[PDB]
């Protein structure tokens, strides 16, 4: 009789389900949710208990959402969170409700949060769109303006993904850049992350990130936005270049270091010779 | 590398060709009398007929088993001692890296080129190895043009004859202005 | 719950390969009825044990485990001690220790260190077994990695002709970390499983260990090449697909010249 009287509590089920859902690979989120739903077998508990796991995943991934009546999409991020499941669209100067399970926007309302940073944001947003279009085939960006501890900061989020489940792979790029303007200088904080999953007849997963730190001299809105984009361009180019170098490096160093293609002698092992030689070499090398 | 491997094996047989001029004779021996065995371990184990070759001066040398053991290097790079994939592995891997939709067409349309494929029975051995490495129930059709050696040049002549080629190349003046950049921009 | 078992296995494929031990424990606590199926089916990192009798580190498999106790292949003893006497023959102990010696030299040449354990059990047709190889990256060295490989072999010995049928199954699990200042902290994990079937000639000149030995290294070579070329290559292609260093505007210029050429080629027919 296998002891079935130690069943996992409702609080422990939510903690486990929330962990599996929030770490779901890009492009496999719904598949992870459906598997977790069957494992817990309690729809009310998972739906109410994991609501924060849906919000956390959608914001961490910069989930782009289409707003009815507008040409482009807006990124769902923590920087746009207005409370009550609503996010700010700083380009369209509205707030909207976002359904984290359906990923649908509704009830757009006028909202202006930029204040005295409107000119700073508009210069950065325009320069960034030109950058994203030149370097990302299907890239999206959203630029927020905030006052943080009395400091003027422009926050640029860039998202790009390629999901081809029919080809057995999914990949996502994320870049977040916070530019805090404290005249005569500005602090640059960047975080770059890439995740790729390829699972045709196997499983290989890449997770890589780099923190970037820089600084700029503050001028006018137009020159300051142009210098910020060039810093992003150089830092992301070096990051992608270094990943390409790591692929060549791993083949020659780390990958061969774990298992050599051949022994130091550059010969295949002669299994008949080893059986007799092992005895001969132990006494001859002593 | 096969010509160097043949010279090493002939020296073990007891025929020395130390001079750089004599190495050209070793290449001539390979080109004239060298076949790739369909089963390597079978012909390796079995005692081979001592096939005589006549040198430029008049002296006769017995080539024997070296005929088929030399060209095996292409499929077994460990013979020389190089940590690389076999020629048959390179072909199949190159197709498998391509997208699922094109893999079946790339296996269907295989084109042989280069001088080192001219070995007697090369196609028979390669076709057997591709089928073993390739996925199950895949059509493997390997086409060999009679003028393998001239394929690259003939293509160049065709491209050069086109009017589009006038836009494609980098002029002397364009090179002087931009520099090395001009070749990198316009080169495909 | 067959549907939960499928969902549990499908989830583990998508979860990080380093968190398999903790993630598997959580799924077992949710569905403890399928604990045996989940533990058996899901590939787990190889546990190491120290044998105080011989003074050798041996890798733990499912075959050597008799109840709770695990048999050490060097000592041929169960820890904790048992009086079951499940050793199939005395000839097996001679072949098993000789096999370990053969693959002990193998790992020292290719891997240079680590642990290898060969477990043989006799069957009515012919003996079977598992060969576990584990190699850990140096802690002091900037480079961090973990090699795991499980080679299950079943030999069907023919009555006459001495041409045994060798069935090999190989499951490799690879961890990689590159802490280069240029990149940051790169982590590239992977796992591959393959099977091979051959009919080698058995003799004093060509023994079982020699026939198996060639098949084991041949599978590792194919997996090593395929992973480094096919899977690690495709991974690089997707990363370059996400972002480009060159502007699309400059790319479309070269595409327009290439497209014009293609039209001029189809034109001249």
């Amino acid at each position: 009789m296998a002891d079935f009287d130690d069943r996992v509590s409702d609080e422990e089920k939510v903690r486990i389900a929330a962990k599996f859902i929030t770490h779901a690979p890009p492009g496999e989120f719904n598949e992870v949710f459906n598997d977790v739903r069957l494992l817990l077998n309690n729809d009310n508990l998972l739906r109410e208990g994991a609501a924060h796991a849906f919000a956390q995943y959608n914001m961490d991934q910069f989930t782009p959402v289409k707003i009815e009546g507008y040409e482009d999409q807006v990124l769902i991020t923590e920087h746009g969170d207005l409370g009550n499941s609503r996010f700010l669209d700083p380009r369209n100067k509205i707030s909207f409700k976002f359904d984290h399970l359906r990923k649908e926007a509704s009830d757009p309302q006028p909202e202006e949060a930029d204040g005295g940073l409107k000119s700073w944001r508009e210069s950065c947003d325009s320069a960034l769109r030109a950058y994203v279009k030149d370097h990302y085939s299907n890239g999206f960006c959203t630029v927020y303006a905030k006052t943080i501890d009395g400091q003027q900061t422009i926050i640029a989020c860039i998202e790009s993904h390629q999901f081809q489940p029919k080809n057995f792979w999914n990949g996502r790029w994320r870049s977040e850049w916070k530019f805090t303007i404290t005249p005569p200088t500005a602090q640059v904080v960047g975080v770059l992350k890439i995740q790729v999953h390829y699972y045709e007849d196997g499983n290989v997963q890449l997770v890589s990130h780099k923190d970037v730190q820089d600084s700029l001299t503050v001028s006018n809105e137009a020159q300051t936005a142009k210098e910020f984009i060039k810093i992003i361009e150089n830092a992301e180019n070096e990051y992608q270049t270094a990943i390409s170098e790591n692929y060549q490096t791993m083949s020659d160093t780390t990958f061969k270091a774990l298992r050599r293609q051949l022994p130091v002698t550059r010969t295949k092992i002669d299994w008949n010779k080893i059986l007799s030689y092992k005895i001969g070499k132990e006494m001859q090398n002593a | 590398d096969v010509s160097r491997f043949l010279r090493l094996y002939l020296r073990k047989e007891g025929y020395d060709f130390h001079s750089s001029s004599e190495f050209e004779i070793v290449k001539a021996i390979k080109e004239r009398a060298c076949y790739l065995s369909i089963n390597p371990q079978k012909d390796e184990t079995l005692e081979t007929e001592k096939a005589q070759y006549y040198l430029p001066d008049g002296s006769t040398i017995e080539i024997g088993p070296s005929r088929f053991r030399a060209p095996e290097l292409l499929f077994r790079p460990d013979l020389i001692g190089e940590e690389s994939e076999g020629i048959h592995e390179v072909l199949v891997f190159a197709i498998q890296k391509s997208d699922m939709d094109l893999r079946r067409t790339l296996f269907s349309n295989i084109v042989l080129s280069g001088g080192s494929t001219l070995f007697k029975g090369f196609g028979d051995r390669l076709l057997s190895e591709v089928k073993k490495l390739a996925p199950k129930d895949v059509k493997i059709r390997i086409s060999a043009p009679q003028e393998r050696l001239y394929s690259t040049w003939i293509g160049g002549s065709i491209l050069a004859s086109l009017d589009t080629f006038k836009k494609m190349w980098v002029s002397k003046k364009e090179y002087e202005e931009d520099g090395a950049r001009s070749i990198h921009r316009k080169t495909f | 719950s067959d549907q939960q078992l499928d969902c549990a296995l499908d989830l583990m494929r998508r979860l990080p390969p380093q968190q398999i031990e903790k993630n598997l424990s959580d799924l077992i606590d949710l569905v403890p009825s399928l604990c045996e199926d989940l533990l058996s089916s899901v590939d787990q990192p190889l546990k190491i044990a120290r044998d105080k009798v011989v003074g050798k580190d041996y890798l733990l498999c499912d075959y050597n485990r008799d109840g709770d106790s695990y048999r050490s292949p060097w000592s041929n003893k169960y820890d904790p001690p048992l009086e079951d006497g499940a050793m199939p023959s005395a000839r097996l102990r001679k072949l098993e220790v000789e096999a370990n010696n053969a693959f002990d030299q193998y790992r020292d040449l290719y891997f240079e260190g680590g642990v290898s354990s060969v477990y043989l059990w006799d069957l009515d047709h012919g003996f079977a077994g598992v060969i576990l190889i584990k190699k850990a990256g140096d802690g002091s060295k900037k480079i961090k990695g973990c090699w795991d490989s499980i080679h299950v072999v079943e030999v069907q010995e023919k009555s006459s002709g001495r041409t045994a049928h060798y069935k090999l199954t190989s499951t490799v699990m690879l961890w990689l970390q590159t802490n280069k200042s240029g990149s940051g902290t790169m982590n590239l994990g992977g796992s591959l499983t393959r099977q091979m079937e051959k009919d080698e000639t058995v003799s004093d000149c060509s023994p079982h260990i020699a026939n198996i030995g060639r098949l084991v290294e041949d599978m590792e070579n194919k997996i090593r090449s395929t992973l480094n070329e096919i899977y690690f290559g495709k991974t690089k292609d997707i990363v370059n697909g996400l972002r480009s260093v060159q502007t699309f505007a400059d790319k479309s210029k070269q595409e327009a010249l290439k497209n014009d050429l293609v039209e001029a080629l189809k034109r001249k027919q």
